[PDB]
RNA sequence: CAAUUUU
RNA sequence: GCGGAUUUAGCUCAGUUGGGAGAGCGCCAGACUGAAGAUCUGGAGGUCCUGUGUUCGAUCCACAGAAUUCGCACCA
RNA sequence: GAAGACAUUGUCAGGUGGGGAGUUUGGCUGGGGCGGCACAUCUGUUAAACGAUAACGCAGAUGUCCUAAGGGGGGCUCAUGGAGAACAGAAAUCUCCAGUAGAACAAAAGGGUAAAAGCCCCCUUGAUUUUGAUUUUCAGUGUGAAUACAAACCAUGAAAGU
RNA sequence: UUGACAUUGUGAAGAGACAUAGAGGGUGUAGAAUAAGUGGGAGCUUCGGCGCCAGUGAAAUACCACUACCUUUAUAGUUUC
RNA sequence: GUGAUUUCUGCCCAGUGCUCUGAAUGUCAAAGUGAAGAAAUUCAACCAAGCGCGGGUAAACGGCGGGAGUAACUAUGACU
């Protein structure tokens, strides 16, 4: 058999990136999404409740709808010939806010 | 299969008796009234072969 | 009940119909005892026939029967569809009382696909009509 | 039915000879198999009293037995230790109260042969009240039934008319039915027969 | 598995719609069939010749069939479903298991 | 009715 | 799937109010004979497949389960 | 003469029936057959630092199990090591100190966890109901599986929440 | 091969079976008896015997109201071999 | 079925097949009887043959293996 799992061959990308283990820190949680925004996504393995998938790391998209610890976002992903606006659902501590446009801002 | 040679014997085919040199039915006469209320008296001829 | 031929009852086909004992006979048993009447009797006609009795194995039949060439029925116009010889051996193709109904000709929606003769209303629906002008 | 006047108009007067209190019992037919299922049980609703001789053992000690000793036969207290363990034998009915909620300490030794045993199937700790008093002196089937069959009562006194015995008779006629199934056979109760004391046998 | 009765939940309804008490059970088939249009236009075709029209089953596989457990409520009265997942032993009854004190080898 | 051995 | 059938100290008969775990065969001891043998008795073993009812109490009357076959059918 | 309403004859029903008929007898395969399942799945690696990827490559696993081993709340420190106390020893229970996880979390591997997600108590059934969206496999079909809601009903906690 | 039905008509005897009546008896203890029933009772009776408020046994103990289980039996009604 | 004569045809009936004038309900067709209901219909009992059970059967199909201990030194095992 052929490993297809939903988290296979990405043993190295949800280690808590070693001496930084414990919790999560709580400037996670003080800090707003707003719809239309941009962001990141980076998989943190401290929660098992929302992962974003091994394809979706370190990719930017723009939020589309926020729920009460939950932020929809927009990713391109491709298909041979085509792209796809996929739309995807993740909870809020996988997401920094992706600076680059703050040069393009200020 | 074939039919096995205990049944192509039964039709009646190449199986039939042979019947040139039987001299007639090896039976004996039927009730008359006088063979159950008396005697008749036979005579023999010959005795054969019956082949 | 009638069994197909079929020496030592082998059937040569897919097994639908590998079965033998039991088949039916479509026409009647009435409808039989009138052709070997009819096959015999050449120069007579049938008119109609009936029933009498039923013992174990044989179901009598009393088939009533006309002389079509008869000098009385010749003339004597009641009976001069006998001699026109459209009806010769009217039972031989079926069109006896037997004949009008084991033949399946009744009037209704449930007897539809034997309304007029089955094979023309066979081969009447399943062609296919052209025309010049095609529609 | 089994009276309209069939049979129980005038085999009830000549009979008057045995100035004995006469009660002519009851039986009827219903098998059943090795089980427990619905056999003597569902206590049923008969007005008419039995105006009953027996003792009640009652376990009761609020100063509302004023109402218990104008209800009631016997008043005892709860020494219940060393005494009764093979005195009674011929008992019909008890009622006791609230307070032997857990106090059947020293009631299942005697109750395994009689058997009234104070289990499900004797439940004397009754919640209400009132309603309890009266009708209940009347003798009705609360019993664990032999293998079969057990579906007993008297009918009514023989000194006692036939006033009510053609309406309670209709609900003497509601026993059985609506518990088990149709296993139970149709016209359980048949050929009525009376026999207290005095008289002979009729089959209806 | 070990089940519980009693299974306090959701009743459908539309008496409470609200969380009653539901003494559950276990059912099989009941009758299986007869006269049921997909059985009688069945033996339409079974009748003659031929044989076995429909197909018959051979390779079975599983070996556990899916315990599925009926509810009944206890103020309206209805009957309602839920499926457990499969196991090969079943019960219904008691051994609420206490923690690790009976060992005994 | 049935009974084996004693360098 | 579906209806019956049987599970007993190691093994086989036991065992039917329900009061009774017994016999035989396996280890150990006593007897018997002048002794060896064979033969006799005794020592002990048992959850009567289990659980619940049944009942004064059950192998015995049941229901459920575990195992062993007998049969009987067969639209995913 | 026999025999007699039994046989025979016909219809229907069961049993026996390779005598006879019709058919089928997989696939992947360093020829084919045998062996195996690479024929659905899952874990780590070969995989060439986004993703995608092969071989009868590598080392393993699945067709279960769970009234709690689920859900919540409260409360405790683990494996080991040093040191001690009658029987007590290489291994028994009680106590002190160190103790970043070297233990445990049903079941293979990998990730993850410390006033826990480990262990000990208390209470419970959200292991409900109505249909939708979304991600992975994808042709961006389905099934399997999972994430976040809304409309209701509730469990726990002091509530926030869960 | 086996059964059912016609084919197919007229008889006697035997034997069951089935219900309908009726019938007698019936285990470990005690109670007062070879104790298989019930809800109950306390008396009709030539007895004042048996009961009971008396013992004791799983049981209450004369009576079935209705049968549990029998055939062991008797007759006609249902048929069957 | 073996293949003149001579001389022999050992043991095994548990499997498979055949047979049997054995006994029970253990299963077992349509039809027929009975109960319910208003009926179509459901349920129950009787349930023939054959299976099953027990026996017979090898000039019927066939089969003929193992393991311990024991004989004066070993060895082997007449013996159980
Ligand atoms: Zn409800």
């Amino acid at each position: 058999g052929k490993s297809h799992g939903y988290r296979s061959r990405t043993r190295y990308m949800f280690q808590r990136d070693f001496r930084k283990h414990g919790a999560v820190h709580l400037s996670t949680y003080l800090k707003v999404y707003k719809v239309g925004d941009i962001v990141d996504i980076k998989a943190n393995g401290s929660i098992q409740k929302g992962m974003p998938h091994k394809f979706y790391q370190g990719k930017t998209g723009v939020v589309y709808n926020v729920t009460k610890s939950s932020v929809g976002v927009i990713i391109n992903k491709m298909v041979g010939n085509r792209y796809l606006e996929k739309r995807l659902n993740l909870r809020v501590e996988h997401i920094k806010h992706s600076k680059c446009r703050q040069e393009f801002l200020e | 299969g074939r039919v096995i040679r205990n049944q192509r014997k039964g039709a009646g085919s190449i199986f039939t008796s042979h019947t040139r040199l039987r001299q007639g039915a090896a039976k004996l006469r039927t009730l008359d009234y006088a063979e159950r209320h008396g005697y008749i008296r036979g005579i023999v001829k010959q005795i054969v072969h019956d082949s | 009940n009638r069994k197909r031929p079929v020496p030592k009852g082998a059937t040569y086909g897919k097994p639908t119909n590998q079965g033998v004992n039991e088949l039916k006979y479509q026409r009647s048993l009435r409808a039989t005892a009138e052709e070997r009447v009819g096959r015999r009797a050449a120069n007579l006609r049938v008119l109609n026939s009936y029933w009498v009795n039923q013992d174990s194995t044989y179901k009598y039949f009393e088939v009533i029967l006309v002389d079509p060439q008869h000098k009385a029925i010749r003339r004597d116009a009641r009976y001069n569809w006998i001699c026109d010889p459209v009806h010769k051996h009217r039972e031989a193709r079926g069109l006896t009382a037997t004949g009008k109904k084991s033949r399946g000709i009744n009037k209704g929606h449930k007897f539809n696909n034997t309304k007029a003769g089955r094979r023309k209303t066979w081969k009447r629906q399943n062609t296919l009509s052209l025309w010049r002008y095609r529609k | 039915v089994k009276e309209l006047l069939k049979y129980s108009n005038e085999t009830k007067k000549r009979n008057f000879l045995e100035t004995v209190e006469l009660q002519v019992g009851l039986k009827n037919y219903d098998p059943q198999r090795d089980k427990r299922f619905s056999g003597s049980l569902k206590l049923p609703n008969c007005p008419r009293p039995n105006m009953s001789i027996c003792i009640f053992g009652d376990a009761f000690d609020v100063d509302r037995a004023k109402s218990c000793g104008v209800d009631a036969m016997s008043v005892d207290d709860l020494k219940k230790l060393n005494k009764n363990k093979k005195l009674i034998k011929k008992l019909s009915k008890k009622y006791n109260a609230f307070i032997a909620s857990e106090v059947l300490i020293k009631q299942v030794p005697r109750l395994l042969g009689p058997q009234l045993s104070k289990a499900g199937k004797f439940p004397t700790p009754v919640s209400h009240n009132d309603d309890l008093y009266g009708k209940v002196t009347d003798v009705r089937s609360t019993i664990k039934f032999q293998l079969k069959k057990v579906l007993c009562l008297a009918v009514a006194v023989g000194n006692v008319e036939m006033e009510e015995d053609v309406l309670v008779n209709q609900i003497l006629m509601s026993v059985n039915f609506f518990v088990s199934l149709l296993k139970k056979n149709w016209q359980n109760v048949g050929s009525l027969v009376v026999k207290s004391s005095m008289g002979p046998a009729f089959r209806l | 598995v070990n089940v519980p009765k009693t299974r306090k939940t959701y009743c459908k309804g539309k008496t409470c719609r609200k969380h009653t008490q539901h003494k559950v059970t276990q059912y099989k088939a009941g009758k299986a069939s007869l006269f049921a249009q997909g059985k009688r236009r069945y033996d339409r075709k079974q009748s003659g010749f031929g044989g076995q029209t429909k197909p018959v089953f051979h390779k079975k596989a599983k070996t556990t069939k899916k315990v599925v457990l009926r509810l009944e409520c206890v103020k309206c009265k209805t009957r309602a479903q839920l499926t457990l997942k499969r196991c090969k032993h079943f019960e219904l009854g008691g051994e609420k298991k206490q923690k690790g004190q009976a060992l005994q080898f």
